[PDB]
RNA sequence: CGGCCUCCGAACGGUAAGAGCCUAGCAUGUAGAACUG
């Protein structure tokens, strides 16, 4: 099967990611850009599972 | 596309062991030379070797015939300046872009009315082997194409990876030698090649036998005989290249002198047996006696 | 994975009772005489306008 | 301050000598966290993440089962709390995998091959001793 | 004792087209590297 990760795996690697202006990321580039086209799935993904007034 | 099997290279590039490690990649890149999107194999050829990947269209290789990545020729692994003029091959490559487009094109439709066993087109048609080409091949693997590149790191003393450097941490060659530029585009060509044209200086160096003055000298001097040569058998040595005018086994020179009555017969007998005439085992020498 | 829920009466009642402001106090069908469906439907097809009904 | 806890009841009697080494572990990995990818390495950069991570959850196996110095309750509550781990625990149960380096180590997909990854593989089938860090870990030899 | 209540904004369509030169960008991260009695 398949594990999950410690979250500050994923926390890590968007914080170094910053805003992909540094030249050290520069084929993520091309990757970062083909996902765009998959961006309103993950709206509707967050947006229906918003967290109810009665929650923290 | 095309969408094949597997790579055809060099077993000096493909590597050591037995069983191989290859990874299909299906369009994976466009052709250093055709630009068509072929499908692209990875493999491991040793450990602490360099990872070496398929490096050109299939059709621009069933063309030439060389190794899919290692740009070296199949059969003797030499390139292909220096392969194609020791085969006495004046070929019309084709350099121009639309044209290349068009000669790949149609080339990968005649390799299609091919069947997958010689070079397709001309590239079969001049099989007259050279023995200075066989001379030129190198006779044992190369496995130097797998070696790692230069770690600017340690070459500045900073690859602090340590062993995990994937270059080689020697000492770099300093550019100027001529051996470091040999674009794709150069080595496929086989246009102002200057490794090739070391060989070919080298190939001017290698020995043959210089032809003598007087066009009467068809005297064939033969040393390195032994007391076990034969006269008859040195005769059938030479005995299908032409007329032997005369034979004289000289048992207290452990020489012998073959007279020829064809000069062109002399010529190119002599010339067919320089160092590579054995006759008992024995390293034979063709010259032309005085 | 969370499907097919089974209560007992004194949670729903309960969970009834939490809800019963959000919920109509009706307990039959014949408040909606002429505002149901087929009387939508109806309505629709005649192109006539019920009073408190849409157009 | 703390890892602001989800589950709003107490945490059990035992969890207040658990706490101190937690924490600073926590503090650590807050900073591990946060060393900022300078001329490191990419690959690298996760390397300590995993560390601390492997690191939490040896702390709570230990303190469970090697000792037997917490109550079970306790303990599922600090594996609630992420605070531990459950599959790296999971795992540690099994035979030959004592010092698993990650969960992704041995997950066979993220090869090309469908194999685990050479850190489990043991030292001896080696017999030559290149030193080799793990790309996922950065571990060397976990088992 | 009947009720009857629209419309709300954006793009193109006008301010040219170029040939050249100059200089960061942007792509690669390559292939392969000497031979004797
Ligand atoms: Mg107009
Ligand atoms: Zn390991
Ligand atoms: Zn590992
Ligand atoms: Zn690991």
């Amino acid at each position: 099967q398949k594990e999950d990760m410690p979250p500050e795996h994923v926390r890590k690697i968007i914080r170094d990611h910053g805003d992909m202006t540094n030249r050290k990321f520069r084929h993520d580039k091309r990757v970062y850009l083909g996902a765009l086209k998959y961006m309103p799935h993950a709206v509707l993904k967050l947006l229906e599972n918003m967290p109810m007034p009665w929650e923290q | 596309w095309e969408d094949a099997d597997f790579p055809i290279l060099c077993q000096t590039c493909l590597g050591e062991n037995p069983y191989i490690r290859m990874t299909k990649e299906k369009y994976g890149k466009e052709c250093k030379i055709c630009a068509r999107p072929f499908t692209v194999f990875r493999w491991c050829p040793g450990v602490r070797m360099r990872f070496k990947k398929t490096e050109v269209c299939q059709t621009c290789s069933k063309l030439k015939n060389v190794c899919q990545t290692c740009l070296l020729d199949l059969e003797y692994g030499l390139p292909i300046q220096v392969r194609d003029a020791g085969l006495s091959f004046k070929d019309d490559m084709p350099k121009s872009d639309v044209n290349k487009e068009y000669y790949t094109q149609n080339m990968e439709r005649e390799i299609s009315n091919s069947d997958g066993t010689r070079p397709v087109g001309m590239l079969g048609k001049a099989t007259s082997t050279s023995d200075m080409l066989l001379k030129l091949a190198r006779t044992t693997p190369y496995y130097k194409r797998n070696r790692p590149h230069i770690c600017s790191f340690w070459v500045k003393g900073e690859c602090k990876r340590g062993e995990e450097c994937p270059y080689r941490h020697e000492k770099p060659t300093d550019p100027d030698d001529p051996l470091a530029d040999q674009n794709i585009k150069d080595r496929y060509y086989g246009i102002n090649d200057p490794v090739a044209d070391k060989l070919l200086k080298r190939a001017s160096t290698m020995p043959r036998l210089d032809p003598p003055e007087d066009k009467t000298i068809t005297t064939l001097y033969v040393g390195g005989l032994g007391d076990t040569i034969t006269e008859t058998d040195l005769r059938n040595h030479f005995y299908q290249f032409g007329e032997i005018r005369t034979i004289t086994v000289v048992q207290r020179q452990q020489c012998a002198f073959i007279q020829f009555a064809t000069r062109q017969a002399a010529e190119v007998a002599a010339e067919k047996s320089f160092n590579k005439l054995i006759v008992n085992g024995r390293r034979l020498n063709v010259k032309w006696g005085r | 994975t969370y499907q097919r829920w089974q209560f007992t009466l004194p949670m729903m009642s309960t969970l009834y009772r939490l809800a019963n402001q959000l919920l109509t106090d009706l307990v039959d069908d014949n408040y909606f005489y002429l505002f149901d469906l087929k009387a939508f439907f109806t309505s629709k097809a005649l192109n006539m306008a019920i009073p408190g009904g849409p157009k | 301050m703390p890892k602001v806890k989800r589950s709003r009841k107490a945490p059990p009697d035992g969890w207040e000598l658990i706490e101190p080494t937690l924490d600073e572990l926590d503090q650590k990995m807050r900073e591990a966290e946060t060393e900022p990818h300078e001329g490191k390495r990419k690959v690298e950069s996760l390397w300590p993440i995993f560390r601390i991570h492997h690191q939490k959850t040896r702390y709570i196996f230990d303190l469970f089962y090697k000792r037997k110095a917490i109550s079970r309750e306790l303990y599922e509550y600090c594996i609630k709390e992420g605070y531990a781990d459950k599959n790296l625990i999971a795992k540690w149960k099994k035979q030959g995998y004592e010092n698993l380096c990650c969960l992704r180590c041995i997950q066979t997909r993220d090869t090309n091959f469908g194999t685990n990854c050479i850190c489990r593989v043991p030292k001896s089938k080696l017999e030559v001793g290149r030193i080799i860090e793990c790309t996922h870990c950065g571990c060397r030899g976990c088992s």
